[PDB]
C-alpha cells in the first residue's frame, strides 16, 4: 500500500497514486483506454497534407501577407481570417485529433513544434488548481468559433465530449471516450473525497460531469446506435468476444 | 516577524518548506495592499482590453477573475500556465521561443501594440528592443 | 437498451404511472409489505430523477413542478402507512 | 513630470513640430528635476533652424561615437563650407572608425567632388569588402571624374577587378531578379574585357594580361551564373541555359593556373583562381551529373559563330553588335576533355576557404556537394586551416561545460547541418535540375538556431559574454543530459565517425575517434530501447533539428544498431590492447565484419606463433566466400583482394 | 499532523458544516488513534453529507462491532439509498433484517449480484426456515 499511502501534504501527484494503486476497476479501464491508444490508425508525417504541405514557416503565413497588402486573435477579432491557412489548419488540427486520440502526445508534440503553432503548443503544454484549469479547459471547447478536431481535442483533454471529430469515434474509439468519462467522473469525485483541491477550482461545479457512469452502462451507450438501434460492430463477435473478455462476462 | 503559521514548524521544518511557507504569506501581502488600487482600475476601464486589462489584474493577483473577465476573448492559455504551474519553466521558454520566431519572419505589427507587452509578461522578457528599434 | 434517454425520461414517467396505480391498490389490498418497501425504493428514486428534469421550453416546468408535487404527497403517505 | 515632458516632446516630433518640442523639452531640461531625453529632438529642432553645434557638442561629450549626431554636427560645421569641411569631418570620422567602409566612401566622395587621397581612401575597402555596389559606383565615379579631369596600366588592372566586385554585389546580395540590374553590370564587364585584349596584349612579363585571364574566368563563371539566375528569376532553373552554364563553366575551369613565382601579389591571381575553380568544379559536377554531355558541349554549344550568337542574345538583350564590341573575337576551341578531380577539388576547396572563413554558409553548400556526390568532405583539413590550435577533444563529456569547445564537436554539428539542411531543401518542393543553386543564387541552408549557435562559437573561439547559447548547444551535441535531438542525428554522427576515424592511420587520434563512437552509440542504445509504441524522447521545442517519418527509427533495425555498436566498442577495445577478449566480444556479432576482424585477429596473431590456428583462418575465410556468393561487400575493403591472399597462404599453410 | 489537524480545525470552525472537513479529520482519527471521537467526527460529517464511503465503512463497522444492529442498519440503509457511491451496504442491511418477511427482498437482490454464492443462498435459506 506504499503508493497507496498519503498525508495532507502529499501533492497531487501522490493522491493520483494512492488512487492509481486503489482502484481495481478504474485501473482496469485506463489499461482499457491504454489498448484502444495501442491499435492505433494513423496519418502520416511525411505523405499526408496533415503537415506535409501544412509545414509552412508558420502558421497563417497566407494570412499575414494579406494583412500586410495566438487562438486570442480570432476569437477576439471576428472576420480577418483567411482561407488558406483556414484549410492549412483544418487538415493540420485533423492531423493532431488523429495522432492524439491514437496518443502519441509527444509526436503530435513534435508536429506542434516543427510547424510552430502557438495555440496548440500553448493549450497542451501543462504537464499535468488543477480543477480550475480543467473546467476552463471545458468552458473553451463550449466556446464556439474553433476548429473541429482540435475542439474535439479540448473537449476530451477536459473531461466532455463535442462531437466535430467525435462525429468519428469507432466502437472501441467511444469506448476509449465513455471508459475515459467515467475514470475521469471517479477521478474528480476522488479528489474530492481527497479534499486536496481547492473550493474556488470547482468554479463551474455543474458543467463538468462529476458523476461517473458504471461499466455496464459505458457499454450499452457504446453499443446503443446513434439509430435507436444495436451496433454493427457490436454484432460483430470476435469485437464482442474480446468485449466479454475484457468486461469478465466471458463464462 | 517570524510569528505562527497555523504551526508552520510543526514536525522538524525544512528550510526549504519554511522558505516556501514564507513566499506564501509575502506574496499574500503583496495581494492584500494592493487591492484597492485594482478594485478602482476595474471600475474605471469600461470595455475590458486586453493590453490593459489583462495587464492590471495579473500583476494584482486573482486569476479567477482575470478568467471569468475573458469570457469574451476565448483564451485560457493561461489558467494552465498559473493554477497548475507544472512544466511552468520549459512552457514558458517554448513560449518566448514561439514569440521571438514571429519575431524574426517581420509580421505582428499589425496586432495591437501593447498587447506584445503582455505575452512579454508572461513569457519573460522585462526589456524587448523590437525590430523597429521599439 | 437501444433507446437514447431510455433511461432518463421513460423511467421517470413510467415510475410516476406505476407508483400512482400501486399506492391506490395496495392501499385498498391490505397493504402488503413487500409491495410497500418496493413503493418505498422507487419513490426515493423518483426523487432523485425529478431533480434532474431539463428544460427547455415552459412546459417542462409546470410538469416538472406537477409531478414533484405529487410524488411529495404520495412520499408523505408512504411514511404515514409505514413507520407510525 | 518626464512623462508630460517627453509625451508633448514626441507629440509634437510627430506633428512635426520641431522648435515647439525644442522648446517644451529644452525648458524641461534647463530645469532639470528628472530628464536627459530632452537633449536629441533639442539637437534636431535646432539643426533643423550656428547653434545646433552646441547640442551636438552634448550628445558627442556624453557619446562620440554616435552616427546621427555625428552626421549632424558635421553638417552643421559644414553650414558654419561644403566639399572641405565634409571632407575634414569625414576625414575625423575615418580616424575614429577607420575600417568604415561607409565613412571611406564618405571621405572618397569629398575628395573626388586630393584626388589620389580619394582614389587611395576609395580603393582601399572597395577591395577591402568588394560587397559593396556602393563603393565600386563611388568609384567608378571618381575614375570618370579623373578621366574627365585629365581630358593607364594600373587602371586596366584594377577596371576588371572593381566591376566584377560591382556586378556580383548587385547581383547575389540584391536579389536582382535577372533583370537589368545584373545584366549592365555584366556587360559594361564586357566592354572592359574586349576593351583590354583588343587594346594590351600583354606580354608574358607584365602581370596585366595575367589578371586579365584571371577575370576572362571570373566573368565566365558569373556569365553562368547569371543565366541559372535568370532561370530561376523567371520560371524555374531551367533546361535549356544548363548547358550554357556548364559552358560558362567550362570556359572558367578551363582558363589555364595564373602563378608567376618572380610587391604586386601574384597570390591575388593564384587565390582567385583558386576559389574560381574550386567553384567551376563543383557546379561542372552538379548542373551535369551525366556524361556524354561535355564533349557534346564544345561540339554543339558552340562553334565559330553560332554557339557565341546563342549565349550572347541571352546575356545581352540585343545592345552589342556580334562583330564590334562583343565575345566574337574570343576564341574558344582549345579546351578539351577534362574533368575537375576530388583531388584537386580538395585543393581548389582548401583554396576557397581562404575567403570564406568560418562560414556556415559556405560551410553548409560545401558538405552538401560533397553529399551530393555522396562522400563526405575532407572536413578535418578545413577545421585545421580556419580553426587552427583547437584540441580535438574534451576532457569530460559527461559535464557541459562552454570553455572546452572541440573540433570533433564541430564536424559533429557540421554534419548535422549537412544531413538536415539537406533534408529540410529535399522536402522544400525539390520533390529545377540543380540541386545545391551555386552559392550566390541559393537562400537559406542553415536555419535561425543553427546560425546563432555557430556565430557564438565563433564568438567564443576567435575573440559580457553570454553563452548559454554555447552550453544549450553543446547540452545537444554531447548526447548529454536531456537532449532533443533523435538517434538519427547521433547516428549519423557516428557512422560519419565510424568511416573517416577507422580510416586513420594515427594511433592516439583512432583512439579517440573510437572512443568518440563509442560514446554515441552506447548513449544510442537507451533511447532505442524506449521504442516500445511509445515516444522517444521529450520535445517541447524542435531543437535544433526535427524531422518526422525520417528521424523516427522504427522498431526493426535494433538489431544491426545494437550488434554494430558491440563491434564499435569491441573495436575501440582492440585498438586499446586487450585483444583476447576482442575476440571473444567479437565472437558474438554474427556479420561479415564479424568474420574479418577475427580473420585479421588470427592473422596478425600468429603469423609467426602457431599453425592449428589458421585453420580457424581457414574456415573463417570459407564462411565469408559463402557469403559474398550473394554479393556481400558490406566490409570496407572487398574481397577480391582479401580472400585470395588468405586463401593462398591458407594453402601455403595446408 | 496537528498542523493539519489545525487547518482542518479552520475550515471547519469557517465553514461550519464542514462536511469534507469532518471526513478529513475523523479519517485522521481514524489512521491515529482517536476511535470514539473519529465515531463522533464521522457522525457529525455524515449529518454534514450524504456521500462519504469512508465515514460509511467506519461508522458502520463501529456500530456493528458495539452491537448496535439497528445503528447498523441506519447506517447502511441511509448510504446505500442515498446510492451515489456504496454497494456492499444491502449485505449488512439483509443481515440485520435477519437479526429482527423482509429479508427475503435483499436476499433475492444478492442472488442477483453475486451468484456463486453459498453464503447468501444460505442467509436467503435461513430467513426461509421447517
Amino acid at each position: 500500500n506504499m503508493f497507496e499511502i498519503a498525508a495532507p501534504n502529499a501533492s497531487e501527484k501522490t493522491i493520483v497514486d494512492k488512487l492509481f494503486q486503489r482502484d481495481t476497476l478504474v485501473r482496469q479501464s485506463q489499461l482499457v483506454v491504454d489498448w484502444l491508444e495501442s491499435i492505433a490508425k494513423d496519418e502520416v508525417g511525411d505523405f499526408s497534407d496533415n503537415i506535409e504541405y501544412y509545414a509552412k514557416s508558420v502558421y497563417w503565413e497566407n494570412t499575414l501577407h494579406t494583412l500586410k497588402q495566438d487562438p486570442d486573435a480570432p476569437i477576439r477579432q471576428k472576420l480577418p481570417l483567411d482561407d488558406l491557412d483556414r484549410e492549412d489548419d483544418i487538415r493540420l488540427l485533423k492531423y493532431l485529433f488523429t495522432l492524439i486520440r491514437a496518443g502519441m502526445t509527444d509526436e503530435a508534440q513534435r508536429l506542434c513544434k516543427r510547424c510552430g503553432q502557438a495555440w496548440r503548443a500553448a493549450t497542451l503544454e501543462g504537464w499535468k488548481y488543477r480543477c480550475v484549469w480543467k473546467t476552463c479547459c471545458w468552458r473553451m471547447a463550449e466556446d464556439e468559433q474553433f476548429n473541429k478536431y482540435e475542439r474535439a481535442i479540448y473537449a476530451t483533454l477536459s473531461g466532455n465530449l463535442k462531437q466535430l471529430l467525435p462525429v468519428c469515434e469507432s466502437w472501441e474509439d467511444t469506448v476509449w471516450a465513455h471508459f475515459k468519462v467515467m475514470v475521469d467522473s471517479l477521478v474528480e469525485q476522488e479528489i474530492r473525497a481527497s479534499i486536496i483541491s481547492f473550493n474556488e477550482a470547482n468554479e463551474l461545479p455543474r458543467e463538468y460531469l462529476e458523476a461517473n457512469w458504471t461499466l455496464d452502462s459505458v457499454f450499452e451507450e457504446l453499443q446503443a446506435t446513434d439509430k435507436k438501434r444495436v451496433l454493427e460492430e457490436n454484432r460483430e463477435h470476435y469485437h464482442i468476444i474480446q468485449k466479454f473478455v475484457i468486461l469478465a462476462d466471458v463464462d | 516577524g517570524q510569528l505562527k503559521e497555523l504551526e508552520a514548524s510543526l514536525d522538524e521544518p525544512n528550510e526549504y518548506v519554511r522558505n516556501l511557507e514564507r513566499r506564501k504569506a509575502f506574496s499574500h501581502w503583496l495581494a492584500h495592499t494592493a487591492e484597492e488600487r485594482i478594485e478602482e482600475e476595474v471600475s474605471l476601464y469600461g470595455p475590458e482590453r486586453h493590453v490593459e486589462a489583462v495587464f492590471s489584474f495579473l500583476t494584482g493577483g486573482r486569476i479567477s477573475d482575470a478568467c471569468r473577465l475573458a469570457q469574451k476573448s476565448g483564451d485560457h492559455r493561461l489558467s494552465l500556465l498559473l493554477s497548475q504551474m507544472v512544466g511552468s519553466q520549459e512552457m514558458r521558454e517554448l513560449i518566448s521561443l514561439q514569440l521571438v520566431d514571429w519575431n524574426k519572419l517581420q509580421v505582428d505589427h499589425y496586432i495591437q501594440e501593447e498587447r506584445l507587452r503582455v505575452f512579454c509578461l508572461l513569457s519573460g522578457t522585462p526589456v524587448w528592443r523590437s525590430s523597429d528599434n521599439r | 437498451k437501444h433507446i437514447q434517454d431510455w433511461e432518463t425520461a421513460g423511467k421517470v414517467y413510467l415510475d410516476y404511472i406505476r407508483v400512482i396505480d400501486m399506492l391506490n391498490l395496495i392501499q385498498q389490498d391490505e397493504s402488503s409489505g413487500c409491495e410497500l418497501e418496493k413503493l418505498h425504493t422507487k419513490v426515493m428514486s423518483l426523487c432523485k430523477w425529478v431533480e434532474l428534469i431539463h428544460c427547455y421550453t415552459a412546459k417542462d416546468r409546470l410538469a416538472q413542478s406537477e409531478m414533484a408535487k405529487r410524488v411529495a404527497n404520495i412520499l408523505r403517505v408512504v411514511l404515514s402507512l409505514q413507520q407510525p | 513630470d518626464p512623462k508630460a515632458h517627453r509625451f508633448l516632446g514626441q507629440l509634437f516630433e510627430i506633428e512635426g513640430n520641431v522648435e515647439k518640442a525644442v522648446g517644451c523639452y529644452k525648458r524641461s531640461l534647463e530645469l532639470n528635476p528628472t530628464q536627459k531625453d530632452l537633449t536629441l529632438r533639442i539637437a534636431e529642432l535646432i539643426c533643423t533652424l550656428g547653434r545646433a553645434e552646441y547640442w551636438v557638442e552634448r550628445a558627442s561629450k556624453l557619446f562620440p561615437g554616435s552616427p546621427e549626431i555625428y552626421r549632424l554636427k558635421e553638417q552643421l560645421l559644414s553650414s558654419q563650407a561644403g566639399w572641405n569641411q565634409l571632407f575634414d569631418l569625414i576625414q575625423a570620422e575615418l580616424f575614429a572608425r577607420p575600417n568604415d567602409v561607409y565613412v571611406n566612401l564618405k571621405l572618397v566622395d569629398l575628395f573626388l567632388s586630393r584626388l589620389e587621397e580619394a582614389v587611395l581612401h576609395c580603393l582601399k575597402p572597395e577591395r577591402r569588402a568588394l560587397r559593396t555596389d556602393i563603393e565600386w559606383c563611388s568609384c567608378v565615379v571618381r575614375v570618370f571624374k579623373e578621366y574627365l579631369a585629365s581630358k593607364n596600366t594600373n587602371m586596366r588592372m584594377i577596371t576588371k577587378e572593381l566591376l566584377l566586385a560591382q556586378c556580383d554585389v548587385v547581383f547575389l546580395t540584391l536579389s536582382k531578379k535577372d533583370v537589368q540590374k545584373s545584366k549592365e553590370a555584366l556587360e559594361r564587364f564586357d566592354q572592359a574585357l574586349l576593351s583590354v585584349k583588343q587594346s594590351v596584349s600583354g606580354t608574358d612579363a607584365s602581370d596585366l594580361s595575367v589578371t586579365f585571364y584571371e577575370m576572362r574566368g571570373h566573368y565566365y563563371m558569373h556569365a553562368g551564373t547569371l543565366l541559372l539566375k535568370m532561370a530561376q528569376s523567371c520560371e524555374v532553373q531551367w533546361k535549356a541555359l544548363i548547358e550554357p552554364a556548364a559552358l560558362c563553366y567550362l570556359l572558367a575551369y578551363q582558363v589555364p593556373k595564373p602563378k608567376s613565382k618572380p610587391d604586386n601579389g601574384q597570390g591575388f591571381l593564384e587565390e582567385l583562381a583558386f576559389d574560381r575553380q574550386s567553384k567551376s568544379g563543383h557546379l561542372l559536377l552538379t548542373l551535369s551529373h551525366g556524361k556524354q554531355n561535355f564533349i557534346s558541349e564544345i561540339i554543339e554549344t558552340f562553334a565559330n559563330q553560332c554557339g557565341q550568337s546563342i549565349l550572347l542574345k541571352f546575356l545581352f538583350e540585343d545592345n552589342l553588335s556580334m562583330q564590334d564590341s562583343f565575345m566574337g573575337s574570343d576564341d574558344i576551341s582549345y579546351v578539351e576533355n577534362r574533368v575537375p578531380d576530388l583531388s584537386e577539388l580538395s585543393q581548389h576547396d582548401n583554396g576557397s576557404l581562404r575567403i570564406h572563413n568560418g562560414d556556415l554558409q559556405h560551410l553548409t553548400w560545401l558538405g552538401l556537394q560533397w553529399h551530393f556526390l555522396s562522400t563526405l568532405p575532407p572536413l578535418r583539413k578545413w577545421l585545421k586551416q580556419i580553426f587552427p590550435r583547437v584540441p580535438q577533444e574534451t576532457s569530460r563529456l559527461e559535464s557541459n561545460i562552454p570553455e572546452s569547445i572541440c573540433l570533433l564537436d564541430l564536424e559533429v554539428f557540421l554534419l548535422a547541418v549537412v544531413q538536415t539542411s539537406y533534408l529540410q531543401l529535399q522536402d522544400n518542393n525539390t520533390t529545377n535540375r540543380p540541386r545545391c543553386l551555386p552559392l550566390p543564387i541559393c537562400k537559406q541552408l542553415f536555419t535561425d538556431r543553427q546560425r546563432s549557435w555557430w556565430d557564438a562559437v565563433y564568438s567564443l573561439i576567435t575573440k559580457a559574454k553570454l553563452r548559454s547559447v554555447i552550453q544549450h548547444d553543446l547540452t545537444t551535441l554531447r548526447a548529454q543530459e536531456k537532449h532533443g535531438l533523435q538517434p538519427a542525428v547521433l547516428v549519423n554522427w557516428a557512422r560519419g565517425l565510424h568511416k573517416t576515424g577507422y580510416s586513420l592511420n594515427s594511433f592516439y587520434d583512432q583512439k579517440e575517434y573510437m572512443g568518440r563512437c563509442v560514446h554515441y552509440w552506447k548513449k544510442l542504445l537507451p533511447l532505442l530501447d524506449l521504442v516500445k509504441q511509445k515516444k522517444s524522447i521529450p520535445e517541447p521545442v524542435d531543437p535544433l533539428f526535427k524531422h518526422f517519418h525520417n528521424k523516427d527509427i522504427k522498431v526493426s533495425e535494433v538489431k544491426d544498431l545494437e550488434d554494430e555498436a558491440c563491434i564499435a566498442f569491441a573495436t575501440l577495445d582492440l585498438v586499446d590492447g586487450k585483444t583476447e577478449d576482442a575476440i571473444i566480444a567479437f565472437e558474438s556479432v554474427k556479420n561479415v565484419v564479424a568474420y574479418w576482424n577475427l580473420a585479421l585477429i588470427y592473422q596478425r596473431k600468429a603469423e609467426e606463433i602457431e599453425n592449428d590456428c589458421l585453420p580457424a583462418e581457414e574456415q573463417e575465410e570459407f564462411q565469408e566466400c559463402l557469403l559474398k556468393c550473394k554479393g556481400f561487400l558490406k566490409m570496407i575493403c572487398d574481397e577480391y583482394s582479401a580472400y585470395p591472399s588468405i586463401a593462398t597462404s591458407l594453402p601455403v599453410p595446408v | 499532523i496537528q498542523r493539519y489537524v489545525e487547518n482542518a480545525q479552520n475550515s471547519a470552525s469557517s465553514p461550519r458544516e464542514k462536511s469534507m472537513k469532518g471526513f478529513l479529520f475523523a479519517r485522521l482519527y481514524y489512521e491515529a488513534k482517536e476511535y470514539e471521537l473519529a465515531k463522533r467526527s464521522v457522525s457529525s460529517y455524515i449529518s454534514v453529507q450524504e456521500r462519504d464511503p469512508k465515514a460509511h465503512r467506519f461508522l458502520g463497522q463501529l456500530f456493528e462491532i458495539e452491537g448496535n444492529v439497528e445503528k447498523a442498519v441506519g447506517c447502511y440503509k441511509r448510504s446505500l439509498e442515498l446510492n451515489p457511491t456504496q454497494k456492499d451496504l444491502t449485505l449488512r442491511i439483509a443481515e440485520l433484517i435477519c437479526t429482527l418477511g423482509r429479508a427475503e427482498y435483499w436476499v433475492e437482490r444478492a442472488s442477483k449480484l453475486f451468484p456463486g454464492s453459498p453464503e447468501i443462498y444460505r442467509l436467503k435459506e435461513q430467513l426461509l426456515s421447517g
